[PDB]
RNA sequence: AAACUUUCAACAACGGAUCUCUUGGUUCUCGCAUCGAUGAAGAACGCAGCGAAAUGCGAUACGUAAUGUGAAUUGCAGAAUUCCGUGAAUCAUCGAAUCUUUGAACGCACAUUGCGCCCCUUGGUAUUCCAGGGGGCAUGCCUGUUUGAGCGUCAUUU
RNA sequence: UUGACCUCAAAUCAGGUAGGAGUACCCGCUGAACUUAAGCAUAUCAAUAAGCGGAGGAAAAGAAACCAACCGGGAUUGCCUU
RNA sequence: UUUGGGGCCGUUCCUUGUCUAUGUUCCUUGGAACAGGACGUCAUAGAGGGUGAGAAUCCCGUGUGGCGAGGAGUGCGGUUC
RNA sequence: GGCGAGAGACCGAUAGCGAACAAGUACAGUGAUGGAAAGAUGAAAAGAACUUUGAAAAGAGAGUGAAAAAGUACGUGAAAUU
RNA sequence: UCUAGUGCAGAUCUUGGUGGUAGUAGCAAAUAUUCAAAUGAGAACUUUGAAGACUGAAGUGGGGAAAGGUUCCACGUCAACAGCAGUUGGACGUGGGUUAGUCGAUCCUAAGAGAUGGGGAAGCUCCGUUUCAAAGGCCUGAUUUUAUGCAGGCCACCAUCGAAAGGGAAUCCGGUUAAGAUUCCGGAACCUGGAUAUGGAUUCUUCACGGUAACGUAACUGAAUGUGGAGACGUCGGCGCGAGC
RNA sequence: AGGCCAGCACCUUUGCUGGCUCCGGUGCGCUUGUGACGGCCCGUGAAAAUCCACAGGAAGGAAUAGUUUUCAUGCCAGGUCG
């Protein structure tokens, strides 16, 4: 909704900060077993339910 | 078997009173001192419909005899009762149509 | 790099708050060109130093107070010992230790004494 | 028309998050937690929830303080500093 | 245009830049973005200029 | 006769069994006793030169101080005085601190980042208005202090 | 009139204290049914699970208003047995 | 007939640090020797782990003892008021 | 249960705690609650410079490696099925 | 020799994987598309132009509430998704973007929820909401050790929550962005709260005049207490007036 | 100001200069607001915050000078969230 709280308005920011894939020299690490982000949400597959 | 009818009213939950347009409990004036020793006047302003009841309701104004104050009170109109009519309400009142005595 | 506290420690209140404000002067003038440039790791130093500094000015300043109470009963929340609720709660070696005259006269009457078997 | 079309009239939520758990377990008209039992003072637990209390107990989070009392402990709940030996 | 704490409030701001920055503030607009960061739009009087001042904090 | 179907083999596929590995689990034994109003457990939001997590931390924010070891960290960048030294390190130890918003959660409320009261101070020509800064205001119960209430009640007044 | 006593109050009075978490083990309250009985009602499951209150490193119990009937033993707890 | 409390240094307990042996000699295979064979050493240490393949002897450790540091403490062992 | 230790004729990734991995995670449900899958290149990335066909992905060569019958769809690589 | 979680073809067995069916059923509601050029490796589907059509104002339009949460806008861009395609995209990657004294929330009370006091209940907790309570704060100063007690007087509802459609102090035009606007710029206003000085009004009949009156005016003392009004109100019918069309 | 036009300028930021923006009418029209009425009810169709007025007459007040800030003008500020 338009007319919202700000603990909506601040979850939202922090999924939107989420929203991302990998960073890539994560990839080039020692020991590295992290390929792909798999907490990834999108607002047509997933919703937060908040 | 199941819990009838008349057993579920007693719970008042949706079988409460509707009171929002009721103008009060329509109660006789409290039994101070002046009604047991002489009579107190008051005034008939208005005869209002109650929702919830046929018969109409007066609200009658007295003087508060400790307080500079004007407590109103509200009766059950009895047939010939009008506005402006003076109720006078005690032991030594009249007997007239809308006296308490 | 950045400051180090032994050579902080020497100084009084008021340097230290001077100090203070010309390390933050510098990290407002290091993230303005944080946004311009790639990369700026100096930024990480001064928020260390800032830390330091604001370390060794509540040190200075609880000092004082614990000074200021000194010696007497009651003194603040923050300068007593935490160890835990029922700790602190508990009696202490002193209260623990009271018996009564009876008790007293008889541990040193009957005390437990050192006995050997052997004749 | 019980399914699929009854399943679009539904756009107001009977629970929000919850201050205490952060959850959307808070119901908006009994105004208390689903799970935590917020504003009750005690934390809502039953013993035939085994997962829930697993979920919810100590160790799953940050333990901010209680860490470190086992540390506090082994050296005794001393007080003061080292000395430079 | 600055990035302000979400704990300010415009008396703060109108303050602060009063004080860093050695200016007389007209009027100050806040919102919150989508990232959970506070924008302040700082309105100087005729008298001050933004654009000199903004090379002198050290971007343009 | 070819194509097609079927069967077998070789190679290639599909798939992920078997074999071999194991910073994990399970059970037995031993030792110890340590959460919290001095604000616990839990939760939310943030914090890195380049991180979404996990882990760590709290506007001193993958950490400050102290102590020990004694030259690293590492994916890249960058840094060098930090290298025969009060000194590197995502090091270990840890006794000093910081510890947002909360939470038994404590000014009143909370589906609000809502609404107050008191003290000190600063500013705006201000005991009163506005704002900023710091510090406070829960409930029950105990000990005590002070102020009081009651023809409950004693004495003493003229 | 003044000053006491008694009982009851108010204070952001001076100092403290309780709450919640955890809950394997511990002290209590409350309290089923499935089940077994080849059916079922007492019974059994069980003075169990679930629910509630309350602790510690153990708790509880404990120095006999005990056991006995012996040529008598001698707080409590636990094991072997009975 | 018999008596109390303090101090000091030890011991007791807790925690922690550090030091304390002997081959990486020869040939073959192999990408790599920690494999095979030859000659040896240490062993109150041939437990375990690591290292480019099964390593006592390469590293950490292990075993045996030693030298410290910090606490709690009234348990006792001496000394002093 | 918590902290700290030592062991096993235990299980060995469809097993063993649900979880050997960013697991009470992702995800589902209004909610109470429910609840996964998923380990292995090689000693070392030495993770394929360069040529050529192609819009590119890729291919063919070349090259690294002991081995590309180890090419991040990576140990071995069964069967169904093709 | 010891030991057992020891032998699979079945259990509408469990988990995982794979077939035939089969390039098969089918991808047919919502009137409808066509031509050229550009782009590009590539165009039935992208863009532009031209044409032909539809929704037809109780719209396939312009806005909003709930809900969603960045889907908005730009740039780059096609391995997957968009059950054909794809150079396009609510997809992918990287960033930008939501400006208020006047709009809402905030405040009020509604149905109702719900502390305190007290009372029940082994108890988690229940009742109840003004009650069988010693349930508070409001104006003016007096003193000028001085800060604010005592001097006075007043007053008795007795928490709090509960509406982004009810109640409610106060804003409009024009312009501006890739994407924001009653919020930004310009100009022109208004309300509340607080300080305050001048002018004006009033007074030597101290707290104004006029009007027969209805009433009028630039103003033209007024505490406690009390009263009254506004807030504050159904539905239908026709008639009248206005505004926009 | 906005709208509709004309004219003259240019790699271009691109404009610049002139004009008009007027006077009416109609109605069981549409929509909407409002007013005064009428009809209906055994239905008579919220409350509070908040604001004003009145009654009263406490108290305070002028002449060589006072009182008034519901008149006018002037000064400052207007938070948080969306
Ligand atoms: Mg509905
Ligand atoms: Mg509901
Ligand atoms: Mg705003
Ligand atoms: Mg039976
Ligand atoms: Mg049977
Ligand atoms: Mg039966
Ligand atoms: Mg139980
Ligand atoms: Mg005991
Ligand atoms: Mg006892
Ligand atoms: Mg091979
Ligand atoms: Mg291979
Ligand atoms: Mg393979
Ligand atoms: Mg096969
Ligand atoms: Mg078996
Ligand atoms: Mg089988
Ligand atoms: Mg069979
Ligand atoms: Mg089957
Ligand atoms: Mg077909
Ligand atoms: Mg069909
Ligand atoms: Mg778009
Ligand atoms: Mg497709
Ligand atoms: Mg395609
Ligand atoms: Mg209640
Ligand atoms: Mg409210
Ligand atoms: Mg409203
Ligand atoms: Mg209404
Ligand atoms: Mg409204
Ligand atoms: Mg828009
Ligand atoms: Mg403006
Ligand atoms: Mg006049
Ligand atoms: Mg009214
Ligand atoms: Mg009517
Ligand atoms: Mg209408
Ligand atoms: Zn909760």
């Amino acid at each position: 909704a338009a007319q919202k709280s700000f603990r909506i308005k601040q979850k939202m920011a922090k999924a939107k900060k989420q929203n991302r894939p990998l960073p890539q020299w994560i990839r080039l690490r020692t020991n590295n077993t992290i390929r792909y982000n798999a907490k990834r949400r999108n607002w047509r597959r997933t919703k937060m339910n908040i | 078997g199941r819990v009838i009818r008349n057993q579920r009213k007693g719970a008042g939950s949706i079988f409460t009173s509707h009171t929002r347009l009721r103008q009060g409990a329509a109660k006789l004036r409290t039994l101070d001192y002046a009604e047991r020793h002489g009579y107190i006047r008051g005034i008939v302003k208005q005869i209002v419909h109650d929702s919830g009841r046929g018969a109409p309701l007066a609200k009658v104004v007295f003087r508060d005899p400790y307080k500079y104050r004007l407590r109103e009170e509200i009766f059950i109109a009895n047939e010939g009762v009008h506005t402006g009519q003076f109720i006078y309400a005690g032991k030594k009142a009249s007997l007239n149509v809308g006296n308490v005595l | 790099a950045g400051v180090k506290a032994y050579e902080l420690r020497t100084k009084s209140k008021e340097q230290l708050a001077s100090q203070l404000v010309d390390l933050k002067k510098e990290l407002a003038e290091l993230k303005v060109q944080k946004l311009s440039r790639p990369s700026l790791p100096k930024i990480k130093t001064v928020r260390k130093s800032i830390a330091c500094v604001l370390t060794v000015i509540n040190e200075q300043q609880r000092e004082a107070v614990r000074q200021l109470y000194k010696g007497k009963k009651y003194q603040p929340k923050d300068l007593r010992a935490k160890k835990t609720r029922a700790l602190r709660r508990a009696l202490t070696k002193f209260e623990a230790s009271q018996v009564t005259e009876k008790q007293r006269k008889k541990q040193i009457a009957f005390p437990q004494r050192k006995y050997a078997i052997k004749a | 028309g019980k399914g699929t079309p009854s399943f679009g009239k539904r756009h107001n939520k009977s629970h929000t998050l919850c201050n205490r758990c952060g959850r959307r377990s808070f119901h908006v008209q009994k105004k208390t937690c689903s799970s935590c039992g917020y504003p009750a003072a005690k934390t809502r637990s039953y013993n035939w929830g085994a997962k829930a209390k697993r979920r919810h107990t100590t160790g799953t989070g940050r333990m901010r303080y209680l860490k470190h009392v086992s540390r506090r402990f082994k050296n005794g709940f001393q007080t003061g500093s080292a000395s430079k030996a | 245009v600055f990035q302000v704490s979400m704990k300010a409030n415009k008396y703060q701001i109108k303050k602060a830049v009063k004080e860093l920055y050695e200016v007389d503030v007209l009027k100050v607009n806040t919102l919150v973005r989508p990232n959970g960061t506070k924008k302040a739009y700082v309105r100087l009087t005729a008298d001050y200029d933004a654009l000199d001042i903004a090379n002198r904090i050290g971007y343009i």
